[PDB]
């Protein structure tokens, strides 16, 4: 998926 | 499911502290966020668990190191040459986002207290005692660091009890008081003991409040 | 001043509320995903949702639908909306953006949910120093204000007729079990100061009505 903090 | 951080720390100005954040790791970046008492969150940086690559906020660049051990799957955050202003609850966090939703995970947090004061147990003093009511309590004064807990009659008395938030005095020591409203008819017969526990100094005190 | 939020907001249950996260001019709101967090006392911040536009938004896993994002180009402000406004929603609310290669957080908004509490006058009890503290060669006057609503008080100390600020520490009003407010203030002196003066006063102002209690050696 996608990184939360980037 | 869970990030679990190390226990509370107390430090002198100029020393360092190392806080761990153990996953019960990820493939997503573990970010470190701190919160000073009565303040908003402050982002410190992240670490990539696969690479070990870091990205620190400019403020902390110089005196912060973030590492990981994928064997035990715990992230570390070391802050060097500590300032009193570094007194905060340090959180670790990680998550991921789909097109639909996001799944964030925070640690319980780690209180780090930085001050030139040394660990000290509290002096507990009784506050001896309308519509037939009387007010009495305990004054828990001059202790460090912060977390003390106050119960009454070993927790059996909850109704009409209020334990106030702590005050950081100019001396650098903390203070709070707990109050209980009771009927006047009970003061000679019913026993009221406040149980003060300051775990940082391993001091437990049980003081009974009596009318003179 | 990248991100700014209102300090406080109060509304009753069942209604809807809007929380603003104002961006500094030049930092266009339309270009950023605004991250929203809820934080109840003692717990870490918990993610609500991130919102850039109606075409670009992600909810928090297990966060009710009544929490919804919005924005306004003219005000240059991201918006968080809450519909249910349960008493559970009483917390601090922080916004965050990824700006200039760093995570920036707002100052936070303290959302208070009113429990239909009627106005209550404060009960003020001023405690003199205990015999035990005096034998420990210290003195602390404990002025305890309780059972007032709404939770806003001003506390003033006087040694004789002279007003005091030195040696005074006052707690912000905090919620009781019965949803009324209490506040504590301490005037720390020496035993010599305690006995040297004739009276000490603790004045409490709530909703424009004043209560003063006195203690003497």
């Amino acid at each position: 998926f996608e990184d939360f903090w980037k | 499911v869970q990030l679990v951080q190390s226990g509370a720390e107390v430090k002198k100005p100029g020393s360092s502290v190392k806080v761990s954040c153990k996953a019960s790791l990820s493939s997503y970046a573990i970010s470190w966020v701190r919160q000073a008492p009565g303040q908003g969150p402050e982002w410190m940086g992240w670490i990539n668990p696969n690479s070990g690559g870091t990205n620190y906020a400019q403020k902390f660049q110089g005196r912060v190191t973030m590492t990981r051990d994928t064997s035990i799957s715990t992230a570390y955050m070391e802050l060097s040459r500590l300032r009193p202003d570094d007194t905060a609850v340090y959180y670790c966090a990680s998550g991921y986002c789909s097109s639909t939703s996001c799944y964030d995970y925070w640690g319980q947090g780690t209180l780090v207290t930085v001050s030139s004061a040394s660990t000290k147990g509290p002096s507990v003093f009784p506050l001896a005692p309308s519509g037939g009511t009387a007010a009495l309590g305990c004054l828990v004064k001059d202790y460090f660091p912060e977390p003390v807990t106050v119960s009454w009659n070993s927790g059996a008395l909850t109704s009409g009890v209020h334990t106030f938030p702590a005050v950081l005095q100019s001396s650098g020591l903390y203070s709070l008081s707990s109050v209980v409203t009771v009927p006047s008819s009970s003061l000679g017969t019913q026993t009221y003991i406040c149980n003060v526990n300051h775990k940082p100094s391993n001091t437990k005190v049980d003081k009974k409040v009596e009318p003179p | 001043a990248v991100l700014t939020q209102p300090s406080s907001l109060s509304a009753s249950p069942g209604a809807s509320v809007s929380l603003t996260c104002t961006l500094r001019s030049g930092i266009n709101v339309g270009a950023y995903r605004i991250y929203w967090y809820q934080q109840k006392p003692g717990s870490p911040p918990q993610f609500l949702l991130r919102y850039k536009s109606d075409s670009d938004k992600q909810q928090g896993s297990g966060v009710p639908s009544r929490f919804s994002g919005s924005r306004d180009a003219s005000a240059n402000a991201g918006i968080l909306l809450i519909s249910g406004l349960r008493s559970e929603d009483e917390a601090d609310y922080y916004c965050a953006i990824w700006h200039s290669s760093a995570w920036v957080f707002g100052g936070g908004t303290q959302l208070t949910v009113l429990g239909g509490q009627p106005k209550a006058a404060p009960s003020v009890t001023l405690f003199p120093p205990s015999s035990e503290e005096l034998q420990a060669n210290k003195a602390t006057l404990v002025c305890l204000i309780s059972d007032f609503y709404p939770g806003a008080v001003t506390v003033a100390w006087k040694a004789d007729s002279s007003p005091v600020k030195a040696g005074v520490e006052t707690t912000t009003p905090s919620k009781q079990s019965n949803n009324k407010y209490a506040a504590s203030s301490y005037l720390s002196l020496t035993p010599e100061q305690w006995k040297s003066h004739r009276s000490y006063s603790c004045q409490v102002t709530h909703e424009g009505s004043t209560v003063e209690k006195t203690v003497a050696p």
